[PDB]
């Protein structure tokens, strides 16, 4: 285990290249983990919080090892190389040579022994979903999680699991996503909280492929496999809110219009909005909706739309690109906005799908 | 910008 | 006309609101488009005090004449927002200007239209014609080598020479130099001009590959470009540009040729392991071989080595790699010659098949 | 770097 060496095609290690690169301060962060035994390389990426790990079946022989290389050069010094290139690697002292024609590169290392890993843990839950599954959770509401709120747990989006669903809840205090999905087995009852750049590592792996993903949930972590990839990530502590208080109770009036022209009408609308406070005017009207901003300039900008409304007249303020972003996550033929009053939550969904929801606190204006 | 009500 | 109006179809607005709007990114209205509406046209210009972009479009429905300027990046994301087929009707109320299409209003800021600048009358003395394609790769060829802020204000910009039958382009920011020329197939005398970066850009951006032939008329001051329903007018660069054919290496005795592709790769390669800095590569010629080397400050090393043709006397000569791939990117040709003289001076690389265009880069002490 | 001689 003292003279790692390996031989592999170039299109058999490029695509594990990027993927574990995704996490990616501190020296040995930059570098990835390269393990060689029994006919597998492993390469492996971490910032601390979470890993990706990439395993490479070895087909031509190979010598035991393990060294950790810069990532970025490492991969681009593969990525460079003509397609179907051998690329030919080996430890020699304290440097990585990598060698194909008549190509040579010696990389410096860090030692293997100093890759930082995850504590170890136990799984608690597994299930297994299709990746389009997965994609769907996460694209309907990754937009409404924190940045980088002082309420750490809302910089992250919950996965739950209820009875046959998996469901993903995301919200900043200001607006909330929630999503759920059928996923063909009882499931027991668990809800946790994985980082927003978790998330967004999470979403990089699948691949739309009929791989399927298996998830193992524990206390303080979560894993996801797909394909020849794991990734783990470290969970967030604190109590998520409960969408089901967050709702509008008894909505009294309901706007139907078609998805396409409300958006364009806001992102109209928005141009002449205040660059900061990004307020629009909503009044709504029998059969009816007129938006209208207003900047420090005086400048102003006014929609009227047709759409199917039989409720009470009413006029509420909101931050338009809270609701532009609604609007472009649901990618749906029509849509249904669910009133109360002017100071009160809005709910939003696809007229035809209940499988989402969106809730955006109003402005006052 | 009113907060909902987590 | 006091009493600025106009109605026009969405999709005759948008591409001249989208050029007009190039040399636009200190004094407000230069945030702003001058729009001028006068017996069927409807004028739009935008302008940074140094160039200056002009639309006309013809105006098929009634109108009233005059002038305003409006914010640019406003009414062209609006004009943009309204749906595919929308009519757009403008006006001037008061010191207003309004907006609508179909149940959609907007009401924007003004600036007066007395107060838009101009640029100061001009004559030509030279005018002549070409493909668009042909001014493309003329400005393409080099522009990747004009300086950026060199104190040598006259290098922050790109010499428009005419010289027989032949319009050709040279830039250089003192460690290379591009220069291409192309035939015209028209008699022209000789003129020399040097247009500014940002207006050589602007130029380039123009160009949208169709066939409408592309007027260029250049003044003691000012050169003037006409393409389709556009107008580019830039000041130009008042100094002394060098001359490319002083700075062409004097009897290259050694002349490697090899494939553009693989030379590329190869020095693609070999950057990745080079001072992140200083950029250096090391390349060793001797017979029908290439070694190049690259080597960092953390002492990683990257070494290509490339069956070239070659017979000239063995020598070691160093170049900043960004430099050569610029060139090897420029050349988008099978085969490249480099004529080389001696550790110190600089190379002269070119297409193996077309001396159009000739590469001009400044070795690095080794 | 060595300057060209313009």
């Amino acid at each position: 285990g003292s003279h790692m060496k390996f031989t592999v095609e170039r299109e058999h290690l490029l695509k594990p290249l990027q993927q574990v690169s995704g996490p990616l301060t501190l020296p040995i962060l930059g570098n990835l983990l390269l393990q060689v035994a029994d006919g597998t390389l492993s390469l492996t990426g971490t910032d601390l919080e979470m890993e990706m790990v990439a395993r490479v079946a070895l087909v031509q022989p190979h010598e035991p090892g393990a060294t950790t290389v810069p990532a970025r050069k490492f991969f681009d010094i593969c990525r460079g190389l003509p397609e179907g290139a051998e690329i030919a690697v080996q430890l020699e002292g304290e440097r990585m040579l990598v060698r194909s024609g008549r190509s040579r590169f010696s990389l410096s290392t860090l030692p293997a022994a100093d890759f930082p890993n995850l504590d170890d843990w136990q799984s608690e839950v597994e299930f297994t979903l299709p990746q389009a599954t997965m994609k769907r959770l996460i694209e309907a509401t990754q937009f409404s999680m924190a940045h980088q709120d002082v309420r750490y747990y809302l910089n992250g989006m919950l996965f739950e699991t209820e009875g046959e669903e998996l469901r993903t809840v995301a919200t900043d205090g200001h607006r909330l996503a929630v999503c759920s999905m059928p996923i063909g087995q009882s499931l027991p009852s668990h809800s946790v909280i994985v980082p927003r750049k978790g998330v967004i590592e999470l979403m990089r792996m699948l691949d739309g492929g009929d791989n399927p993903l298996r998830v193992q949930i524990g206390s303080n972590n979560i894993r996801a496999h797909v394909g020849d990839f794991i990734f783990t990530s470290k969970l967030v502590d604190g109590r998520f809110p409960d969408y089901r208080r967050v709702l509008p109770k008894n909505p009294d009036k309901h706007l139907e219009a078609g998805c396409d022209l409300l958006k364009q009408a806001f992102a109209r609308a928005a141009i002449l909005s205040n660059e900061k406070f990004r307020g629009v005017r909503l009044y709504v009207s029998e059969n009816q909706l007129k938006i209208t901003a207003n900047n420090p300039e005086q400048e102003e900008a006014e929609e009227i739309l047709d759409v199917t409304y039989s409720g009470a007249e009413m006029e509420i303020g909101f931050n338009v690109s809270y609701v532009l972003d609604v609007l472009n996550a649901l990618k749906c033929e029509n849509v249904r906005m669910m009133l109360t009053d002017s100071v009160s939550s809005v709910q939003i969904e696809d007229a035809a799908s209940q499988s989402a929801a969106y809730v955006v606190m109003p402005m006052r204006l | 910008q009113a907060d909902l009500p987590l």
